[PDB]
């Protein structure tokens, strides 16, 4: 039997229990994103396309809800703050193509190697945004690429050495069910946005084909 | 580089400058505490079922 | 280059005179104390309600209400007697990695990426548990927060630096510098007079509140501490790293006294914790599992096997009464 | 003779209320296997350990006593519950391949609209097409011929009935699953498909590899519904209708009525005890 303060306690604890499910229904159905990279490799020009620790950007795109989490701000040891987005979908990381000659690219190939090798982020697809296409191509034509990687054999010509710089970017991937999305940034259409789509819903099919044992 | 060399040196002078116990008598005191308080402890001393709140009130 | 070799010949000079004041381990002088023997504890209670992993927990003083923080933006606050929740509160910020009950239980403050440290009024005029105060001005992510009093509260941050805070004002009164790495636990002295800070350059700091100087620092440990607790006599304390090993320092000695390892252990530790009389060490684990350790001899004396995933927050109750333990499965358990 | 009979049908009625029992049991305690495809799996264990526990064991008696010895009243409870419950089983395996079509073919439903409340209408559409094969003859479309004989058990032989029954219990069924199944292959296909030379031949060899388990796994699922119910029907639409010369072996007729019944042990094999996921779980559990 229950005296009539008790009653009120378990009606309060329903009512609160009501909405906690009501608010794990609506947060099941976000696309969760994690953008990564060197400080001025063009995540400002992404963010930016998509609209003092972590900054927080949600959008609707095509019935779908996303939601991509910037961790620039965030100056500390990478290990104490990863295990927090082991739940993310994927992946988007910025690299600046034109930076090399300023090595920044080296940085940047570094930080690659490692989200993809952390225990944490072994299966978690990476969609690769490769800005400055244009400067790079013009200022190649000058200051060469054997600068950076004295091992280039090939000819200073922008697809060649754009596809050299991709081709070494994929190697750093060594798991399957993992795949990399590698994209030269198109400008100020919403091309961008359509490249993250057509990832995410091709790593949403690969999932459920798992799931079945088909893939 | 040199204000902060300055600054670790008249820290670590501080740490040296104070007055430490032989380990023999620390060590006695917290044992000492340890067993004049015993009988409070419920995780150590299992408590009757009567009076523990998360069983049976 | 000449203040390097002073302050060389200074750490010598400490490390001879700690030498000197070495005469007897403690665990010559405590072989004569009976074991503790076994200790079974069976869980109690479980409570449910958070949908992902518990990053931190505090009992409140009266040893009924705690509160908890997940992933999921939520800090609900228990009743752990009747497993009745009594607060949600939405936090405006997902990513929580702290969280604090006030000593008088009017407010809870909670923290993490976000460089801010959130106070919430429990008891308000209207019944509903709001925002009152936001204390910024910490450069990296809040990893531990403990409330001096009503009115001030401390703070240890990713900055590798420690605040005291005035409530009211918002603005941090003292700051704690010197941590060569990231802070990541802080513990209170039972007076309130002290506290002590467990960095990832793998050494600890004794720190006084009025006067905001660093009267001592231990290093024992081969990397980062991820927790730290005082002894509850006040005059010792005890630390957790990914070491896989704790370890036990006194004050007055000023060096370490035992080491808690086992080489059947290899994973690191997540948080520790004391009891009422100060008889066992209690010491979560990323294997999963909970060990129960004799502070007097470093044996264990049991294991708190339940919890699906890593083992998150650990905490003892005031009266000693119960022991409740999260993990990053979102399930709370009281065990007693 | 019967000795040896009894021990073997004893055996496969044993196996079945122990295996559907086993897979019912790890979805309730372990909440890891709690999502709208595992429910369906779920319901797909329940609906057989109700096969195994009223259906199996009377049909077992029928077989070693060669007579009915229950009753009239039990022999139509009997009809009416095999029914019911047969046509259940197999139209749950429809459901599985519906929800697995939507995932593969819809992304943006599977994140959105795919609910709990999806699973629920699928498992109530399986039991009412049930009933609605197995009341007609309870109540019309039955002969007075048809129980003449007291010690026969046996279904209402009306041509109606027979196409009615045959084909919405097992013909529609399968042409839904083979056409459903079809396309979830083309699209995985259509996937697969869509220092640094080393990893290159190691994609062209993943894919090799997957297109591989593509073929071994539709294999599984369809080869074992059709080797194990389809031999069954064939019989059960000729017989009916070409009355005289056409006598059925006593023998034949048993294999293949029990090579159906042995459908309700391979089920929680092919769909549950095969996953990562379960296998998990009763390695916690057990
Ligand atoms: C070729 C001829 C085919 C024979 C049958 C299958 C052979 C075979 O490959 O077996 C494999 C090994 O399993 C054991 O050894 C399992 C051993 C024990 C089986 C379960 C326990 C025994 C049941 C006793 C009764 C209770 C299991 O199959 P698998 O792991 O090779 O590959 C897949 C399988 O084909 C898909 O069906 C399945 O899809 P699902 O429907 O979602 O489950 C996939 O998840 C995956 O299991
Ligand atoms: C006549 C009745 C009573 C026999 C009951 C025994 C059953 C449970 C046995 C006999 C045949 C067995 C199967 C034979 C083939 C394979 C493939 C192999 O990878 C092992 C699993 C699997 C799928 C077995 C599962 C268990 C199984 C179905
Ligand atoms: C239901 C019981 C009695 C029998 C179970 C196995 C039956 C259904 C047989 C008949 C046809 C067989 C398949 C025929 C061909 C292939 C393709 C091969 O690359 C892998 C094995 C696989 C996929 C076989 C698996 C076993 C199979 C499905
Ligand atoms: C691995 C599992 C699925 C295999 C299942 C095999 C089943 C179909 C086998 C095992 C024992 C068999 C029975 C054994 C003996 C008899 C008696 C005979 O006068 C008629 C057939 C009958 C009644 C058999 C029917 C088929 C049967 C039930
Ligand atoms: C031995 N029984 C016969 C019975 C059945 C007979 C006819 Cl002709 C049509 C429908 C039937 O229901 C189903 C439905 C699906 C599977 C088996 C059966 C069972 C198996």
């Amino acid at each position: 039997t229950l005296s009539a303060e008790e009653r009120a306690a378990l009606e309060r604890s329903k009512a609160i229990e009501k909405n906690l499910k009501e608010d794990g229904i609506s947060a099941a159905k976000d696309v969760k994103l994690l953008l990564l990279g060197a400080g001025e490799s063009g995540k400002s020009t992404i963010v930016k396309q998509m609209k003092t620790g972590i900054v927080e950007t949600h959008f609707t795109f095509k019935n779908l809800h996303f939601r991509l989490f910037d961790v620039g701000g965030q100056r500390s040891e990478r290990k104490k703050w990863i295990h927090c987005f082991e739940d993310v979908t994927a992946i988007i990381f910025c690299v600046a193509l034109s930076g090399y000659d300023q090595n920044r690219m080296h940085e940047s190939l570094m930080l690659f190697d490692s989200i993809c090798n952390n225990k944490f982020f072994i299966d978690t697809s990476i969609i690769l945004f490769l800005n400055k296409k244009d400067l790079f191509g013009e200022k190649i034509k000058k200051s060469p690429l054997t600068i950076c990687f004295p091992e280039y054999t090939g000819p200073n010509t922008y697809e060649d050495a754009a596809a050299y710089i991709q081709a070494q970017f994929e190697s750093k991937n060594r798991s399957p069910n993992k795949e990399i999305y590698c994209h030269m940034t198109c400008a100020t259409d919403t091309n961008n946005i359509q490249v993250v789509f057509d990832a995410v819903t091709d790593i949403i099919i690969a999932n459920n084909l798992r799931g079945c044992g088909l893939y | 580089s040199i204000a902060q060399a300055r600054k670790l040196v008249e820290q670590l002078k501080m740490e040296a400058n104070i007055d430490r116990i032989k380990v023999s008598k620390a060590a006695a005191d917290l044992m000492a505490y340890c067993e004049a308080h015993a009988k409070e402890d419920p995780l150590l001393t299992p408590v009757p079922a009567s009076e523990n709140p998360f069983r049976e009130k | 280059d000449q203040l390097r070799q002073e302050a060389e010949q200074l750490k010598n000079q400490i490390r001879d005179a700690r030498k000197a004041c070495a005469d007897a381990t403690l665990s010559q002088i405590t072989n004569n104390i009976d074991p503790v023997g076994r200790i079974q504890m069976r869980t109690r209670r479980t409570l449910r309600g958070h949908l992902a992993k518990i990053y931190a927990m505090h009992w409140g003083t009266d040893s009924r209400l705690l509160v908890s923080a997940s992933q999921d933006g939520k800090l609900i606050i228990w009743d752990s007697y009747t497993t009745n929740k009594v607060h949600a509160i939405p936090l405006r910020s997902s990513w929580v990695m702290t969280c604090a009950y006030a000593p008088s239980g009017n407010y809870v403050a909670c923290g993490g990426l976000d460089n801010i440290c959130s106070i919430y009024n429990l008891k308000t005029r209207e019944g509903n548990v709001r925002v009152s105060r936001e204390l910024a001005g910490h450069t990296g992510y809040l990893s531990c927060c403990r409330f001096l009093d009503d009115n001030q509260i401390v703070t240890s941050s990713g900055d590798t630096t420690c605040a005291l805070w005035d409530i009211e004002t918002g603005q941090q009164t003292t700051t704690f510098t010197g941590h060569t790495g990231d802070v990541m636990s802080l513990s209170l002295a039972p007076d309130t007079r002290l506290f002590v800070s467990g960095a990832c350059d793998a050494s600890a700091k004794l720190w006084d509140v009025r006067e905001g100087m660093c009267r001592q620092t231990f290093t024992g440990h081969e990397s980062d501490i991820n927790a730290i607790c005082f002894f509850p006599n006040g005059n010792a304390f005890a630390t957790g790293s990914d070491d896989a090993t704790c370890r036990l320092f006194d004050l007055r000695a000023d060096q370490e006294l035992m080491t808690y390892s086992h080489d059947n252990i290899i994973c690191g530790i997540t948080s520790v914790s004391f009891s009422k009389s100060g008889r066992l060490l209690l010491a979560g684990y990323d294997d999963f599992n909970c060990n129960v350790w004799d502070a007097l001899k470093a044996d264990r004396a049991g294991v708190l096997a339940g919890h699906d995933n890593r083992v998150s927050c650990l905490g003892v109750t005031d009266d000693g009464m119960a022991v409740a333990t999260g993990s990053w499965d979102s399930f709370l358990k009281i065990w007693n | 003779y019967q000795v040896i009979t009894s021990l073997l049908l004893g055996t496969l009625i044993f196996c079945a209320v122990l295996g559907n029992a086993c897979v019912v049991a790890a979805i309730a305690l372990e909440r890891s296997l709690q999502n709208v495809a595992n429910y369906l799996i779920g319901s797909l264990a329940v609906t057989d350990l109700m096969v195994s526990v009223l259906v199996l064991p009377m049909a077992a008696l029928y077989q070693v006593l060669n007579k009915w010895t229950l009753g009239q009243v039990t022999c139509d409870l009997f009809i009416a519950l095999d029914v019911l419950c047969c046509t259940s089983s197999i139209w749950h395996l429809c459901a599985i391949a519906l929800d697995r079509y939507w995932a593969i073919t819809d992304p943006i439903d599977y994140v959105n609209k795919r609910t709990p409340r999806r699973a629920a209408a699928l498992i109530s559409l399986t039991w009412l097409i049930g009933f609605l094969i197995s009341i007609p003859p309870m109540l019309g479309w039955r002969t007075p011929e048809d129980r003449s004989d007291p010690d026969a058990c046996t279904i209402s032989k009306d041509h109606g009935y027979t196409i009615y029954s045959t084909f919405g219990a097992f013909y529609i069924p399968l042409l839904l699953m083979l056409v459903l199944y079809g396309r979830i292959f083309r699209a995985a296909r259509f996937r697969i498909r869509k220092k640094n030379e080393r990893n290159a031949e190691a994609k062209r060899k993943m894919a090799l590899a997957r297109e591989r388990k593509t073929v071994k796994t539709l294999g599984i699922i369809m080869g074992t519904f059709i080797l194990c119910w389809l031999p069954f029907f064939i019989v059960a639409l000729v017989l009916p209708f070409c009355e005289s010369s056409c006598h059925m072996p006593t023998l034949l007729g048993a294999i293949i009525n029990w090579l159906g019944y042995s459908n309700s042990l391979l089920n929680p094999v092919i769909y549950a005890y095969f996953n990562k996921d379960f296998q998990n779980a009763f390695k916690k559990i057990i």
